[PDB]
């Protein structure tokens, strides 16, 4: 029973680590995704008032 | 609605004051917090004379009055030329009588208990406001991105302050004051734009100085190899038309300015900088509440808006904090009115009603009851 | 040393189920912050172009 | 059925109480025995003033409680905060009416006779139970690991005992009681891991020095040569991951805390060690009952679970005992449960009926009749 | 003489180092325990580059080197920058050539093992001692005040300490540490006195907070109606002229300051207060020994000589203690060379010859020799 529960630990144990390592280079693909979604959401406010007060 | 309506949000910054009515997404008055008091005898065509300036009327006859600020680091220094503020905001700014209207007011992290007790003394005995109620401004920041623990590292104009808050109550020994702060910030880029090799001679130079720092100014993360990328001269350079046709351009000094920021030795100061003071707040609190603190570093005011400083801060605590910890850095867009947005939803909520301070409070208890 | 092994394999089990649920959450949240941030720029580009001939 | 699945059983410990229904295999319940005091005035978001926390809410907010702990050492030493951990119990732990279920609880060794007859008048007076009896935990122990004559060594949070049952009577005159248990152990493990260069700083720092105490710690055989073996350094060693990342090392200590429970010397305890205490016990009874005690040392209570125990017992007491004798060290799995899962099967039991103290035999016997 | 003159004795502080020659009634060099790094490149004029710098002209230069503590609350953290005070202290406080003298060093209350066997090793192979001896700080301090039973209060600069000691062996399970000492009261009399509304700005104001906390700070007796008479405003404050004329006046935060060692919720600390642990300490210790600790209250420590320091602690242990009990609180004038005094006396003594470990005592028996 023990050898066999020595297995799967080790075999689960391999596919958290797995996992884990994805969830993290996307989570970090994000704070670089929201981050451009952002500067680019800011630069747009100031060239549309921009061009609102150019236009007026 | 008798007071739905009808409650008013005053945030007094060190150098602007934001106001409107609880219920608003947006303060419906900004301006500075001056008071200008004329040099000379004399009038303005059509006026009659004038003994004192408030606001941008002050800062733009500035020339011929003493300009002085009230609020010095976030603390009111003067209470004669704030019970003035406060009359130009209720006023003129917001043109309301402030004795119909309940006041929900902003004070600072550590505001003096006499303070306190002060301005409940003017806003009920010279202004005669119904009820009004003091909350602290990182309090409201917090409150205002939805939570009721987390830290806010708050940046404006004359102070910056780190304020540790657990299920509302802001942790008094944790609480760190960084005495630079905006207006620092412009005065530095002031000296590496003429240090550039340019000239800020008369007062339509200096202003607009402050206006490219908040335009153009980065926060870069890898300040370091942001330094290197300036020599190889990428297309990073930025340069903005100033009042007149004088193009000026300001490439690299662009992040130079925000770096001093997290390298206050830049300027001449000793003490430690953003990021390291985040984390010694945190060192500083429980143990078992360092893991809430550090998933909910929420960011306010005018200063913490230089793009890319949620990043930097992001990496600067990683690298610091045990790594079985998550960071996380909550920078909101509204974040220069993140306080006053706070005012807002709590002083326009359903259950608030109950802890506005009333005349009747006050006319029977003293100032001590607003104290708390 | 089975008792030790079976209960270490549930501990990993159970992180490897809470860390691939947080994965899934993050790499769904990203479709959507990618997908804004396309949306957005788009519309600035556009309106930029459109500030570029009204300023000219 | 009407108390088949209705009987309760409610274990009161110095650390946890242990609670469910008679019939379970296990506590359905299991939770701190604190009540906490709030030291300030205040409120959660959503809630109201509260007076009082119990269990786990008294835990997790205890930065802003005073909190106490009812029983010192297996004995009721308050009873306004008992009577409080009590209706936490069957109001909101079991979520159950009590009045109409019999409660089976539990006492310590040599609980005075005053306070057998107190928590009747309590269970009885202010919460109507329509049945109660109190066991003895020892003795609960004992039956549910099948037997009537034993002797057991029971280990908890605050107490350790020895108590000598004969055909179901426990032996008032040869139980021992060693106050040295769970929580000294968790405070020494402490000392010999900041002694081997750490600290256990803020709370989420301290709280978890105990779940380690749990997860790696061991009581070795031959003690001895197990401290020669660190030296030459094997893979004895175990690091265990913190909060955060800060991850911990701890080789040797994992086995020189339970070293403890033999030596209390290690404390500066000058009392003598559970092996040695299980054998006066049994040189304390009766003659011809030795061999019964000795082929019967159950051991039951959560400071007893740390493997290794029961070979370190083995061979404790049978080089103590005239090698004309049979040792046998029952420690089973469930045993920190033992005394709880006693009771459940005895509550549940066919036979137990006619020995449950009803509100008739009270309101006509006084308290003195269920104390025996 | 050859050693009568020649014995050194040297107390190694968390703020100061204390040292002289055993004979002497108080010490010849006393100084900062601190190690100046330079931050820039360069030099004074008329000196070389220096790669370091120690006490004082550390403490002078601080501008423009990075000021590290090699004793973190008593125990020696950093020996890389130990040696470096030892060596100035020998070199060029005392100008003695350490080769040909015994030096009589102390130690900390439960200083780890591998540290008095390290100093040892330092001493021994570094600086070629003849001989030396390691002995434990409280243990100094009560045998300078003749005797060999008391309990030790002993505070300075990061640490305070109980140490009950019995004939004179220091009792390990009874000894209390708390991490609140001089040092963190310095900077809350900085807060306090900067909240009465000041400003301790350039370092030439930082520096003379703690000149104010010595000349002036009170630890009243009665401290509850001591605000109160704070008040009614008796010719109870106190002005002090700072390093020009600015006349800081300083009324009542002057008891405000050491009310702090009795409560440390003043500071965010939720550990118990000075004399709660002197008590603790005391239950914690033998029964029978327990009458002559409380008669011999021994206090020693520059954190310790604020007046009516001993009333306080008089009257705060009689009311905890049994009724009849003899409490007696000793607090000699020297107490804040107490620790020095102890090492001279017993380092210059007749007896003492017989306990020195010498360069034959190590080379043949191994760093262990001394460590006992």
């Amino acid at each position: 029973a023990a050898d066999e529960s020595e297995r799967g630990m080790k075999v689960i144990e391999s596919r958290a680590q797995k996992d884990e390592e994805k969830m993290e280079i996307q989570e970090i693909q994000l704070k670089e995704a929201k981050h451009i979604a952002e500067d680019a959401d800011r630069k747009y406010e100031e060239v549309a008032r921009k061009l609102v007060i150019i236009e007026s | 609605d008798e007071d739905e309506t009808t409650a008013l949000v005053c945030d007094n910054g060190s150098g602007l004051v934001k106001a409107g009515f609880a219920g608003d997404d947006a303060p419906r008055a900004v301006f500075p917090s001056i008071v200008g008091r004329p040099r000379h005898q004399g009038v303005m065509v059509g006026m009659g004379q004038k003994d004192s300036y408030v606001g941008d009327e002050a800062q733009s006859k500035r020339g011929i009055l003493t300009l002085k600020y009230p609020i010095e680091h976030g603390i009111i220094t003067n209470w004669d030329d704030m019970e003035k503020i406060w009359h130009h905001t209720f006023y003129n700014e917001l043109r309301v009588a402030p004795e119909e209207h309940p006041t929900l007011l902003t004070e600072a992290p550590l505001n003096p208990k006499a303070n306190r007790e002060k301005m409940t003394q003017i806003m009920f005995e010279t202004f005669n406001v119904p009820a009004m109620y003091v909350a602290i401004q990182a309090v409201l920041s917090l409150y205002a991105s939805g939570r009721t623990t987390g830290i806010v590292l708050d940046s404006g104009d004359g102070v910056t302050h780190n304020v540790p808050i657990y299920e509302g109550y802001a942790l008094p020994h944790a609480i760190m004051r960084l005495d630079l702060a905006g207006r620092d910030l412009t005065d530095y880029l002031m000296k590496i734009l003429t240090e550039r090799g340019y000239s800020f001679v008369t007062t339509a130079e200096r202003e607009i100085v402050r206006d490219i720092k908040e335009k153009l100014c980065y926060v870069a993360l890898d300040f370091e190899n942001e330094m290197a990328t300036a020599a190889s001269s990428s297309s990073l350079e930025k340069s903005y038309e100033l009042p007149d046709g004088q193009v000026i351009t300001i490439g690299n000094e662009r992040f130079r300015c925000p770096e001093t920021l997290f390298q206050p030795s830049f300027i001449g100061m000793e003490s430690a900088g953003i990021h390291e003071t985040t984390y010694n707040s945190i060192m500083k609190c429980d143990i078992d509440i360092r893991k809430d603190l550090y998933a909910n570093n929420v960011m306010s005011g005018g200063t913490t808006m230089y793009p890319g400083i949620a990043d930097r801060m992001q990496k600067e605590i990683t690298a610091l904090a045990p790594s079985t910890m998550k960071i996380k850095i909550i920078a909101p867009p509204e974040r220069k009115y993140s306080v006053w947005i706070g005012g807002s939803i709590l002083a326009s909520l359903s259950t608030f009603q109950q802890m506005w301070i009333t005349k009747q409070e006050y006319d029977e208890a003293g100032p001590s009851i607003v104290h708390r």
